[PDB]
Formats: C-alpha cells, structure tokens, sequence
C-alpha cells in the first residue's frame, strides 16, 4: 500500500455516499486512512485482513484483473512489514503508522 | 496456542467470488456452485457432486479450520452429505462425497443419509485414510470410523459452524447448533487423540447429494494455524513503543463514534418481517433460557466444589 | 422399498415449530443432568453428615 | 422428464443462459441465492396463429 | 431416415434395457414381444403415447463415447418417423401405429 492510493479521497467520496453525503473538501490524509480502514472492514471486527484488503486493491470501480502471484507477492510484502504483532490483521496501531 | 488466520487457504464472503468468476486460493470442481457469499458445494439436485480446494498445498503442525455452512433439504431425510479434507493430494472428483476414495489424510463427513440402517445419520463422522482404506458408503463407513457424533445438521435457522482443531496430534470438533445467532456458541461431540496427517497437505471440500435433494452451501472457511504458547516467540521492540499506538486509536474510536452519528441521520434523512422477528424472538428465548440454566450448572458446579473443600475443612 | 411424499411437504411455521421443540430437547437434557448432579450431591452431604 | 437434459446436459430445442440449472427432471431457471437471474429461450422460433 | 426395423430387433439390447426391472431373462422372445416392451419401456410418462421427445431418448440412449448426431439430423428423424407412422396426427403414437412399421 503505498501512501498515495490511499489518499484517493475523490475514490473514498465514490466509496461514502448514501453513508454520509456532506461535501468536505479539507480531507487530511490521516483523516482518510482511517476511511479507508472503515469503508474496507467489511467484517466489522475494526481488523483488516488481506481478505478484505484484496478487495480494496483488486476493486469493482475493463482495467485488467492482475495476476493470482503478483497480488500474493503485494499482499505478501504488506503483510510481512505492515503490522508487528503478527496477528496475521492490520490494525489502527498497524495501518495508520505503517 | 497463539492463532495465526492463512488467508492463503480461506475464503469468506460478501466478496467471495471475483469477477473472473473463481474464489481465490481455492479451485472450484464439479457440481460446486461459488457465489460472491456463499458456495452452492452440492445443489438440491440428483446425485450433484461438488469439491473445491486448496490451491497451495499446507504446511502446518498444528492448525484450526472454522467452517460456517448451511444444510437445506426440503425433506426431513437427506442425501448425500458433505466432507471436509485434509488429505495430502487434491481429490477433487470421485465417490466419496464427490471426492476421491483412498485419500492419503483425513476426511470430516457430515453424513445425512442413514444407508447403514442404524438410524445413525444426520451424524459425523472422522475417517482417516493414508490412501489404502476403501471408504464403503453402505455401512455409512461406520468400520472406519475413528469417531463420530450423532447431531441434527439440516435446516437449521442460522448456519451451522464447525471449528477442527488439530493440536498437539489430536483433532477436536468443537459445533455450533445452528440453533442460535451466537458464532461461537461451539460445542464437543467428537475428538480423535495421536492422530496422525501429513504435514505437508491440502486442505478441501466436497459435497455429494443423492436421490434426495440437499442444497450444501458453505457461507465462510477459516484457516488458523496453530503454534503452542510456549513455541511462538513474543519478540519485544517491535511496537513503536506501543504509546503511539494508544495516541492512535482513541482517534479513530472517536471517529467511529462521529462516524455512526453521521450515518444515522440519512438511513432516516432518505429512507423486519413482523413474525420472523418473533420467531427469532422466540429462538433467542430459548438461548437464554439454555444460557442461564448453564450459568445454573456453574453455580451448583461451584457450590459442589466449595462444599468438597469446607467439608474437607471441617 | 421407496419414500413417501409427506416427508418432502412442510410448511413455514410447522418446522420453525419444530426446532423450537428441539431447543426445548436439550434443556430437557440440561434438566436430567442437573437433577443427576443434585442428587449425588444429596448423596455424598447426607453421608459427609454421618461422617463428621 | 425423465430425462430433460442429454449426455452433454443441455436442452434440445432451448438455449440457456443466466443463472438457469438445467437438469434431467427439471431447470433450477433462478437458485436460492442473491441476484441470480436464469432463462431459457426456445432455440427455433415457433409461428402458431392459436396455441397452448 | 426413419427408424430402422432392425433397430427393434436388438434383442441384447432388450436385455440391456429390460436389465433392472425384470429378474428373469429369457432369449427366445419373437419380435413381437420385445417390440411391446420396447414401445412401453419408452413410454417412460406412462400414457402409451410416445412423443418426439421420448422417441429421440430412444433413439440415443447412453449406451456406455459415441459422438453425438445432428439436432436437426434428429429433427428429420422424428419428423420422417411421425410422417410415416403416426396416422391419428395425435403429435402421439400408438402402438397400433407402431406396429405399422
Ligand atoms: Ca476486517
Ligand atoms: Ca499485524
Ligand atoms: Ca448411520
Ligand atoms: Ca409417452
Ligand atoms: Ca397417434
Ligand atoms: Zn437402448
């Protein structure tokens, strides 16, 4: 997950709308990874994993679907670095400081 | 023992199928019917035989599988079943369940059809083949089986969940009724001890159904490896010294506060059977009803043993 | 042999009927296991009476 | 029926496509499941002034 | 072409088919016979009618392959069958109309 795919905050207003449809224009990055976190919970546990990550990444938003090892080699890599206490889940401690 | 979720061999909904139309991880075969939530295994149709499996093969000493499924069959008898594999290959087509016979693992079979006679089934049923035992279907494999317990499985109102856990060379089912909306209202009926897999194997499922018609649909499959407490390694420093870690949730606690103050004003600003909610009224009625009354198995539990000691004292 | 058609008939609330009157079964069950565990225990305090 | 579908299980004379199951006794057209839509067309067009 | 007579007259086949349901097997059954339990046997619908439908399962049973024939090759199969035997235009056969050829 680099920074900038998930500070897409014009994809997350495509994400949020009908939830909450307030126009707020002065969105922090920090203020949207946290959407980003919420939108993708899809289990409500508040801890992703890279189930739902797959999800967040491969989207339904034409663009080619890529390949099943490229995506194990991304989802691979954010897992080994990301989080720390190898819960196999990315957390609020995880995400947002990594 | 310390969980450890494998994403590479589980899969779950709401988003279980891609787009391309395949689950991930996991190969389809078969009469198996995967939908973005569930997996139609085996349809409500004659002799229909379905098998979806782990792509990669598992490595893993000890483990724990959490499955939620569901099986509905409109009449009270139902044919065929479902089986849950750890065998070494991928036995994705053949008779048993609709999967090969002389399978080199074990096999979890969820048998509806009582073809032995003896009023055993609905029942399950642990088999372990290292790829030599025939499984004969006629006696419900009730030779070969290494355990099994006699529990109702079909048409149940919330999805009947199963948890396998293999620990320490011993393989425990733990079962939720289906009775209840609880997840983890999990319950003992079976267990095999010393149990021997190969380490290296995949994981799988099939699902068979005869003249009589069972939709077998799996809504979710979980994969935990299991390592022991004293094994995994607590390795300190890695936490950023955990206080930016308090700085940082109480943010987005509060931000999942506002959050659920932001949607409540539009599900209302832009906008339940009368029945099936008393129905599961009724259902959770009976919950509580057991609840409490196993509560009252603690206190008296309890009262026994403060009684064997102050006895014992006096 | 074979199997009759009545099997496959049901309808919507006769088995929601009944799986409420499965749950029923095992308080039932809960009940003759609580009763058993009482009267053991009836069993051993009236003899750790005589005991002591 | 009794045998609606052939040995490649599909439907002389109807063309399938959707959601719809085609089997020996019967077509599962939509399952019991979330969006499925199913249908299955006659493959040859049929000119009748009066029919049932 | 239509349904050759030589076809009724597989009597193995008769046993191949009359296998199951009836436990006594006898080989000296005149084509009469054979030809009453083939013409009920595929009356699987139990009318005594035999239609397009049940007829063209006759035609290609799975006799375990075999490549499959033409739908229209069967369509001018049935429809040379039903021009030549099934006199009462019912869209059904009877087994006097059978017994025609
Ligand atoms: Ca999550
Ligand atoms: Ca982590
Ligand atoms: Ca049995
Ligand atoms: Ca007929
Ligand atoms: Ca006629
Ligand atoms: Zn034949």
């Amino acid at each position: 997950l680099d920074k900038n795919t998930v500070h897409d905050q014009e994809h997350i207003m495509e994400h949020l709308e009908g939830v909450i449809n307030k126009p707020e224009a002065e969105m922090s990055p920090q203020e949207l990874q946290l959407h980003y976190f919420k939108m993708h919970d899809y289990d409500g546990n508040n801890l992703l994993d890279g189930l739902e990550l797959s999800t967040a990444i491969t989207h339904v938003h034409q663009a080619p679907l890529m390949s099943e090892d490229e995506l194990i080699n991304i989802i691979d890599g954010v897992l080994r670095d990301d989080d720390k206490n190898n819960d196999g889940y990315i957390d609020y401690a995880e995400f947002a400081k990594s | 023992p310390h969980r450890r979720f494998e994403y590479k061999y589980s899969f779950k909904g709401p988003h279980l199928v891609q787009s391309d139309g395949t689950v991930p991880f996991w190969a389809h075969a078969g009469n198996a019917i995967p939908s973005s939530d569930q997996i139609r295994v085996a349809p409500s149709l004659k002799s229909q035989r379905g098998s979806v499996w782990t792509k990669t093969k598992a490595a893993f000493e000890n483990w724990e599988v959490e499955v939620t499924f569901r099986v509905t069959g409109r009449g009270r008898i139902g044919a065929d079943g479902l089986a849950i594999w750890y065998a070494e290959n991928q036995g994705l087509e053949g008779p048993v369940f609709g999967s090969a016979d002389l399978w080199n693992g074990v096999g979890i079979f969820f048998d509806s059809f009582d073809n032995d006679g003896k009023k055993n089934n609905p029942a399950i049923v642990i088999i372990g083949n290292n790829g030599q035992i025939h499984y004969d279907h006629q006696n419900d494999g009730a030779s070969q089986a290494l355990a099994s317990c006699q529990r109702d499985f079909r048409n149940k109102p919330y999805p009947v969940r199963a948890k396998i856990t293999y620990y320490q060379n011993t393989l425990t089912v733990m079962i939720n009724n289906g009775f209840t909306p609880d997840k983890n209202d999990y319950e003992f009926c079976a267990k095999v001890e010393n149990m021997i897999i190969p380490a290296q194997g995949h994981f799988g499922i099939s699902a068979a159904t005869g003249g009589l018609a069972d939709d077998h649909d799996v809504l979710s499959f979980l994969t935990f490896q299991l390592t022991e407490p004293g094994k995994e390694p607590p390795t300190p420093d890695k936490e950023i010294s955990e206080k930016e870690k308090e700085k940082y949730q109480e943010e987005f606690e509060h931000f999942q506060q506002e959050l659920d103050k932001k949607k409540e004003e539009f599900q209302k600003g832009h906008p339940e059977s009368v029945g099936d909610r008393e129905l599961r009224q009724v259902f959770e009625g009976q919950n509580r009803i057991h609840l409490e009354i196993k509560q009252l198995n603690r206190q008296l539990d309890m009262i026994l043993d403060e009684q064997r000691r102050y006895v014992s004292s006096l | 042999q074979g199997q009759p058609a009545e099997e496959i008939f049901e309808s919507v609330g006769d088995r929601e009927l009944r799986q409420v009157f499965e749950g029923q079964n095992r308080i039932h069950l809960e009940i003759k296991q609580l009763n058993r565990q009482l009267d053991m225990i009836l069993d051993e305090q009236r003899r750790y009476v005589s005991s002591l």
